[PDB]
RNA sequence: UAAUGGCCCACCAAGGCGACGACGGGUAGCCGGUCUGAGAGGAUGGCCGGCCACAGGGGCACUGAGACACGGGCCCCACUCCU
RNA sequence: GUAAACUCCUGAACCCGGGACGAAACCCCCGAGGAGGGGACUGACGGUACCGGGGUAAUAGCGCCGGCCAACUCCGUGCCAGCAGCCGCGGUAAUACGGAGGGCGCGAGCGUUACCCGGAUUCACUGGGCGUAAAGGGCGUGUAGGCGGCCUGGGGCGUCCCAUGUGA
RNA sequence: GGAGCAAACCGGAUUAGAUACCCGGGUAGUCCACGCCCUAAACGAUGCGCGCUAGGUCUCUGGGUCUCCUGGGGGCCGAAGCUA
């Protein structure tokens, strides 16, 4: 019936990705909003847009890839491999700041709403804050 | 500190006592998701001021029984019938499983 | 005997001389320039390949042999290193090449360094203030390597010290002559004393 | 300039009216030890010709590796159908900790310290084909500077 | 299984049958013969094997293996048993060891000596 | 009772507890730490330091600041010797 | 197998000599039974530790050697005798039995047994599965529980950060 | 209640034997009422809810501008992905 949304988002965008589309929507939501634009700052993505499907909010996230290839299979390098939630409406996740853990040894990252705002790990090992762990990707 | 402990009442048919259901909840040792737990406590009541489906909170203190070893603090919330009709529910099933 | 036998021989099964022997070791003579193959009933026969099991051991044999050291004394230095905040293979060698019966062999006190052990377990040798007995004893830097009384007119002392007039000694040990002593200088380097043994296998052969 | 290191190599059968009828396999990777590889699976009815028949086949399929220092940049694992190996880079003066497949790939490619595992079917052809799938999809620094420097 | 029904139901250890319980948490058991003979490996071997009933210190009663170049061992031999099964006897999950007690060391040995309860000769 | 207490009496009310496992059975002294493992985990309490409980089994009190006391007292069982 | 023999050199042991630290304070006296001050007694270990001199070539074992797993030949034997941790070896050409030659590994130890974790990502939180390999309840209704969409706003139990006590 | 069929049973055959397959009989049962039993290869050997990820055609049933678009069922190929 719809259990969590933004693992549904991060999900709607990976089934996207992997058959390489322009733009995909996702049910508009503040909080969600956020975790798009560390995605979209964060340069993960091209950026998502401010749109309206039949009257109802949305946002067009636009996607990001890389050249052809030159092998049998000329499909293009992804720009986003990996993507899931770490913690879930099953077992909420929350962790200290000095229990961060390095993504890719710092090539990807992972995101986490913190009692400031949703940070990325260094942004919030910055700040110095726990929080909920959204998300690890690269 | 005397600890002090939130909870519903679920029995004032003690004389000067009342029953309080006091939930907690901490993550669990090993798989992370956050747990409930409850514990009935055993509360004095001078002059049963307090009476059913208050939510009420105790006050750690001298033993005035075998089991009390609480006192009301002071009331809070009130007429929170829903909480102990599911306290309640809960061992009107338990008549079920027996053999 | 616990160590203590045929010797010029445990290379030809090495394959690789461990110019051992003393003086007789650099002589067109060394069982390895004569006869250079596995020892017994065999080893003029070919050799299947060596699997890593065999691979990773021979070359920690090797270098136990480089010091004719025991397993139980080699094991806990080694384990040591990787301890010790650091680079376990260079730092490993650090203490071999720092055992007293070594630094009294590199200092060239000694011919074989099987000799130089008892030159040390016989009070010979004097680190700095009295006089040191034991083998296993991990010199310090700074520290002064001397040459005892009934000692320092005696025989192999004159012999052996009378080469070293002329010899460059390590890097790290500033040899004084026929004033019968030396300061061991810094902690050696990695690449400051060279060894037919690549150490790095000796870590996987152990860390099995 | 080039060097082989000669892996696994069996006899398999082929049952026709006559009798049990064989033939050999041969699981071969050559190296530079210095950031390329290449791995090469040959068939041939005899030992030292499938071996040297995996020859060809080792040097024409090939594959970089950006081992830093001495060791990979950010590790992964991989399934390969269902044979996984994980991969973590390692501190100078650590040394290949390895299956004995996965070693096979590591020293050809130059690798020195990193560690890892086998997971799932440890049956070892798969697992050097793991093994590489795993070596293509490494990146650096720089790799992803250029999918997030975006033109 | 989910999280939750995990927390519910949980993980479950199991533990391991100790293979030599006539030991009872021993390294060995004392014992008497009651009766030594001999008896046929299973598939697919063949070997009139030497064996021996053994009525324990521990109140028991067990079958044993006999090793060596041959024996001496006649009911109410005085014997001991260490752990160790035989693959293709089945049910001997015992052997006597050589040497301690009224069951002595294999004669003229040489190779192997100490797992056979002969001394050194010279 | 040094002191709160069904600790124990009296008399009154009729309640207390249980699938978040009460009640019954089996097993066990607990901890600092030890062993292991990449870890997370698993296993473990002999030396040593902290707490508990007993001194052949069971009761009981006296003395005392403190005990219901190994090398104190009383009584019952078992055991050992004196007559 | 430079292994020995033999040459040369050393000098464990062993005799000798000498010989501790651990012990300064209870006490006495100046003083004020106080600070401060000064004087005196006491070592079980122990003629030990040790330092000085004379000084002799002085025990080596146990495991393994078909593969995992490093290390091979000769003989005896003939599914016997036996080995073995799994796979297995032995039925007249056995690197697997027993003797040996040699080799390998540890060395005043080497084996064996027993026990704990390990390997066992084989109870999986990290870290597994359920069409055919072991695994979806025969199907519904619903109790407890678990979980749950978007937008304000209040509290701040969870969560988070700081200081702090505590964590002998 | 009982027409047909039909375990059990009977006879015939077939075979070395035939308590079987094929044949002549034949009772429970198979049908009804009510009440038990509650198993199954009770199979899609695939728990239920939701969201996402190419298309090709063959149908069943709706609404329209019954063109060929818009719903809901049922089948078959097949991108991607998964799969030992
Ligand atoms: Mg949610
Ligand atoms: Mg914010
Ligand atoms: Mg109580
Ligand atoms: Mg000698
Ligand atoms: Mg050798
Ligand atoms: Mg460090
Ligand atoms: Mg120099
Ligand atoms: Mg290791
Ligand atoms: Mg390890
Ligand atoms: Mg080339
Ligand atoms: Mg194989
Ligand atoms: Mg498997
Ligand atoms: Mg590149
Ligand atoms: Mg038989
Ligand atoms: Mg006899
Ligand atoms: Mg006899
Ligand atoms: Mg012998
Ligand atoms: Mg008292
Ligand atoms: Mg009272
Ligand atoms: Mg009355
Ligand atoms: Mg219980
Ligand atoms: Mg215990
Ligand atoms: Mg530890
Ligand atoms: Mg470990
Ligand atoms: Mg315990
Ligand atoms: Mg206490
Ligand atoms: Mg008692
Ligand atoms: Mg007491
Ligand atoms: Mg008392
Ligand atoms: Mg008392
Ligand atoms: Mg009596
Ligand atoms: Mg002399
Ligand atoms: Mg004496
Ligand atoms: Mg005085
Ligand atoms: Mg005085
Ligand atoms: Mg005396
Ligand atoms: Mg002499
Ligand atoms: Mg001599
Ligand atoms: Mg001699
Ligand atoms: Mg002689
Ligand atoms: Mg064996
Ligand atoms: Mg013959
Ligand atoms: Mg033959
Ligand atoms: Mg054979
Ligand atoms: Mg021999
Ligand atoms: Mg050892
Ligand atoms: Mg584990
Ligand atoms: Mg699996
Ligand atoms: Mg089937
Ligand atoms: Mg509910
Ligand atoms: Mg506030
Ligand atoms: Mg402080
Ligand atoms: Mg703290
Ligand atoms: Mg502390
Ligand atoms: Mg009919
Ligand atoms: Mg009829
Ligand atoms: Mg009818
Ligand atoms: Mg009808
Ligand atoms: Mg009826
Ligand atoms: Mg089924
Ligand atoms: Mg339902
Ligand atoms: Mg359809
Ligand atoms: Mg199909």
């Amino acid at each position: 019936m719809l259990t969590d949304p933004i693992a549904d988002m991060l999900t709607r965008i990976r089934n996207a990705t992997r058959v390489y589309k322009e733009s995909t929507d996702v049910p508009a939501s503040r909080f969600k909003e956020e975790i798009l634009r560390i995605l979209a700052r964060e340069g993960f993505i091209k950026g998502y847009e401010r749109v309206d499907v039949d009257g109802k909010p949305y946002l067009r996230v636009y996607l990001k890839y890389g050249p052809r290839r030159q092998g049998p299979d000329p499909r293009p390098e992804q720009v986003i491999h990996h993507i899931r939630r770490i913690s879930k409406p099953g077992r909420r996740v929350y962790v200290g700041v000095k229990e961060i853990p390095r993504v890719r040894r710092g090539l990807g990252i992972a995101i986490l709403s913190t009692s400031k705002g949703v940070l990325t790990d260094r942004e919030a090992r910055k700040l110095g804050v726990g929080g909920e762990l959204i998300c690890e990707v690269w | 500190p005397k600890k002090v402990l939130t909870g519903v009442v679920v029995s004032d048919k003690m004389q000067k006592t009342v029953t309080v259901l006091v939930e907690r909840q901490f993550p669990h040792p090993l798989y992370g998701k956050v747990i409930k737990r409850s514990k009935k406590y055993l509360a004095h009541d001078p002059e049963e001021k307090y009476k059913l489906g208050d939510v009420v909170e105790i006050i750690e203190s001298r033993p005035i029984s075998k089991r009390k070893r609480f006192r009301v603090l002071r009331l809070v919330e009130s007429g929170r019938m829903d909480l102990v009709e599911k306290y309640l529910i809960r061992r009107q099933n338990y008549q079920s499983l027996s053999k | 005997g616990r160590y203590i036998g045929p010797v010029c021989r445990l290379c030809r099964r090495e394959g690789v001389k461990l110019y051992l022997k003393g003086e007789r070791c650099y002589s067109p003579k060394c069982a390895m320039e004569r006869r250079p193959y596995p020892p017994g009933q065999h080893g003029q026969k070919r050799a299947r390949r060596p699997s890593d099991y065999a691979v990773r051991l021979r070359e920690k044999q090797k270098l136990r042999r480089i010091y004719g050291i025991s397993e139980r004394q080699f094991r806990n230095l080694f384990e040591e290193a990787s301890k010790k905040k650091g680079v376990t293979g260079s730092v490993f060698l650090g203490l071999l090449e720092s055992r007293l019966d070594n630094v009294v062999y590199r200092l060239g006190f000694a011919v074989s360094r099987r000799q130089a052990r008892q030159l040390v377990r016989h009070g010979h040798i004097t680190v700095n203030g009295r006089r040191v007995d034991l083998p296993s004893y991990r010199v310090r830097p700074g520290d002064e390597i001397a040459v005892a009384e009934k000692s320092r007119n005696l025989e192999l002392i004159r012999q052996n010290l009378e080469a070293m007039k002329g010899r460059k000694v390590g890097p790290w040990l500033s040899l004084d002559v026929e004033g019968m002593k030396g300061k061991f200088l810094r902690l050696p380097d990695r690449e400051d004393l060279a060894l037919p043994v690549n150490e790095q296998l000796v870590i996987e052969f152990y860390s099995r | 300039d080039f060097e082989e290191k000669m892996i696994l190599i069996r006899r398999t059968a082929r049952m026709q009216a006559g009798g049990r009828r064989f033939r050999f396999g041969a699981l071969v990777v050559v190296g530079d030890r210095q950031g390329r590889v290449g791995l090469g699976f040959g068939k041939a009815p005899e030992v030292p010709l499938a071996v040297q028949k995996a020859g060809y086949y080792a040097r024409r399929n090939m594959v970089e590796v950006p081992l830093q220092n001495g060791t990979i940049p950010h590790e992964i694992e991989v399934e390969f159908g269902a044979s996984k190996i994980v991969l973590k880079p390692a501190a100078p003066g650590t040394g290949v900790i390895a299956g004995a497949v996965p070693r096979a790939i590591l020293e050809l490619a130059g690798v020195t310290d990193i560690l890892t595992k086998e997971l799932g079917s440890r049956n070892p052809i798969n697992i050097a084909y793991a093994t590489m799938e795993a070596l293509r999809q490494l990146r650096t620094k720089a790799d992803v500077e250029r999918l997030r420097k975006g033109e | 299984p989910t999280i939750n029904q995990l927390v519910r139901k949980g993980r479950e250890k199991v533990r391991k049958k100790s293979k030599v319980p006539a030991l009872k948490g021993a390294p060995f058991r004392r014992g008497v013969c009651t009766v030594v003979r001999t008896v046929t490996p299973k598939k697919p071997n063949s070997a009139l094997r030497k064996v021996a009933k053994v009525r324990l210190t521990s109140g028991y009663e067990v079958t044993a293996y006999i090793p060596g170049e041959g024996h001496n061992l006649q009911e109410h031999s005085v014997v001991l048993i260490r752990g160790g099964r035989v693959k293709d006897l089945p049910g001997v999950r015992y052997h006597i060891v050589r040497g301690v007690y009224d069951a002595a060391g294999v004669k003229d040995r040489k190779k192997s000596r100490s797992k056979y309860g002969t001394k050194k000769p010279k």
